[PDB]
């Protein structure tokens, strides 16, 4: 007979239950200390609230006095997609270099979809907090208080924390920025163009600091797609209704060249959809042979089916290296956060009365 | 016969 | 013959209903139902908790199940209380009968009923961070109380 009450696997690694201290966390200068933050997470290990709360809102104060377009220098590596991928993320870093010596640009949607999304949210805030002028978080469609309630994230606030760091990450969310010009050539969003955006002054007169409207230029920053027929002009409509999404539009090759050109602009880099490879490039402009349009899609094996690749743009010396990672392993969640007991007993209620009424018959 | 992930 | 004494919710047609079909089920007539007699049933050989209910059926722990265990055990299953199906659902995954819901018990009470869907490493996550959230006292383990604030508000457990 197997041991009631002893766990069956027990090499299987034990969430502690210590929650890191401010002392543990910040050292006597303020810095986050993001090697013992590190290790904690991956171990799924939790902060005491005041301290989780004090790395969002001084993240949220560096992000809230940077402008609505940034303005970031080569070397970078730029990220797509990370969907609460915690442990993904840790082999993100290890593929783009540390940020300790490497620039960093985050394109968005850190939450939702992944069961990790807090960890995530922590630990890059952390680098914001320890890295302000070298690592830079754009917003997503996903950092918003709509798409955080919809899916999971305003829930795995509630089960590993409180409402009160859900709440604290929805105002810090306001404070990302939309946009940035990525060494005088590239703009770097996380969806894509608007066609009530047609200079990056457009950009610049945007009130970033609410909630994501369901319509506009701040809505189509982060929820706006490349034409599914992108670079095969069929569609003369620069921007037409994107049915995928239920809102913004699909942008067509024509639309993102005669931003390029009128902004004096190499390409467009955005993320929002999942690539198999992890990227990709779409039709290249006639002047410069350069993609006009490139897609970073930086989580692997997205949602745990897709058994995609990841990929990062690292952009050094006049080169624009695509870095591909498969996934990482990751302890197991049930979907929204459920517990074994919701779980399991309607299918409790359900074999029990199947065998009781067999033999009751 | 066996529970299934939703 | 001295008379058996049982505590049910059935009145006395239905004790002599249920004793015509317990004689019934018990092919040897032996005055207990063993675990081959109650698989002897099709409908329950791919059932997986039958072991389980046999267990909380039999009180006297003999290992079969006698017509007052038989009697008591579906009374719970039927005019019941409301807490009495929680606890009888409570009773499915507390294997040692101690009033607490442990670690061990809580997965291999899944294992039967999830079977490969789900390895055997990520079984274990998910009942390590279930009760992690449901210890409300830190015993590390769970009890009646603790189980009822987790599915108390998820109303499909009665019989005829
Ligand atoms: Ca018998
Ligand atoms: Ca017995
Ligand atoms: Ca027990
Ligand atoms: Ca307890």
């Amino acid at each position: 007979k197997l041991s009631t009450t002893d766990r069956v696997v027990k090499a299987v690694p034990f969430p502690p239950s210590h929650r890191l201290t401010a002392k543990e966390v910040f050292d006597n200068d303020g810095k986050p200390r993001v090697d013992i933050l590190k290790a904690h997470l991956m171990k799924e290990g939790r902060l005491e609230e005041s301290v989780a709360l004090r790395i969002i809102t001084e993240g949220a104060s560096i992000l809230r006095q940077e402008k609505n377009l940034l303005d970031i220098d080569a070397p970078v590596t730029v990220c797509g997609d990370i969907h609460g991928q915690f442990f993904d993320l840790m082999k993100l870093f290890e593929v783009g270099g540390s940020p300790a010596n490497t620039r960093y640009l985050f394109l968005g949607d850190y939450v939702d979809r992944g069961y990790f999304s807090i960890e995530c949210v922590l630990y890059l805030w952390a680098l914001k907090i320890l890295y302000p002028k070298t690592l830079f978080l754009l917003r997503g469609n996903h950092e918003c208080r709509h798409l955080t309630e919809y899916f999971t994230f305003k829930q795995e606030c509630k089960i590993k924390y409180s409402e009160r760091v859900y709440d604290a990450c929805m105002d810090a969310f306001d404070c990302l920025p939309l946009a940035a010009l990525m060494n005088q050539q590239f703009l770097c969003v996380h969806g894509g163009l608007s066609p009530e955006i047609n200079t990056l002054d457009d950009i610049r007169k945007l009130d970033r600091f609410k909630e994501p409207p369901a319509y506009g230029p701040m809505c189509d920053i982060l929820w706006s797609d490349p034409l599914e027929d992108f670079g095969n002009e069929k569609t003369q409509e620069h921007f037409t209704h994107n049915t995928v999404r239920g809102c913004s539009y699909f942008y067509s090759y024509p639309a993102v060249c005669e931003f390029l050109q009128h902004n004096n602009l190499l390409s467009i880099l955005r993320a929002h959809e999942a690539q198999d490879a992890g990227y990709r490039m779409y039709r290249k402009s006639q002047t410069t042979g350069f993609p006009s349009l490139i897609t970073i899609f930086s989580a692997p094996n997205y949602l745990d089916v897709y058994n995609n690749k990841a990929a990062v743009l690292k952009y050094e010396n006049n080169v624009m290296n695509i870095r591909q990672f498969n996934c990482s392993p990751h302890p197991y969640w049930l979907p929204n956060f459920m517990d074994v007991f919701t779980w399991s007993l309607p299918f409790v209620g359900e074999k029990v009365t199947e065998m009781l009424v067999n033999v009751l018959n | 016969e066996d529970l299934e992930v939703p | 013959s001295y008379p058996l004494e049982m505590c049910s919710h059935f009145d006395a047609d239905e004790i002599k209903r249920l004793g015509k079909r317990f004689k019934k089920l018990d092919l040897d007539n032996s005055g207990s139902l063993s675990v081959e007699e109650f698989m002897s049933l099709p409908e329950l050989q791919q059932n997986p908790l039958v072991q389980r209910v046999i267990d909380i059926f039999d009180t006297d722990g003999n290992g079969e199940v006698d017509f007052k265990e038989f009697i008591e055990g579906v009374s719970q299953f039927s005019k019941g209380d409301k807490e009495q199906k929680l606890r009888f659902a409570f009773r499915i995954y507390d294997m040692d009968k101690d009033g607490y819901i442990s670690n061990g018990e809580l997965f291999q009470v899944l294992k039967m009923m999830v079977g490969n869907n789900l390895k055997d490493t990520q079984l274990q996550q998910i009942v390590d961070k279930t009760i992690i959230n449901a210890d409300k006292d830190g015993d590390g383990r769970i009890s009646f109380e603790e189980f009822c604030a987790v599915v108390g508000g998820l109303d499909k457990m009665v019989v005829d």
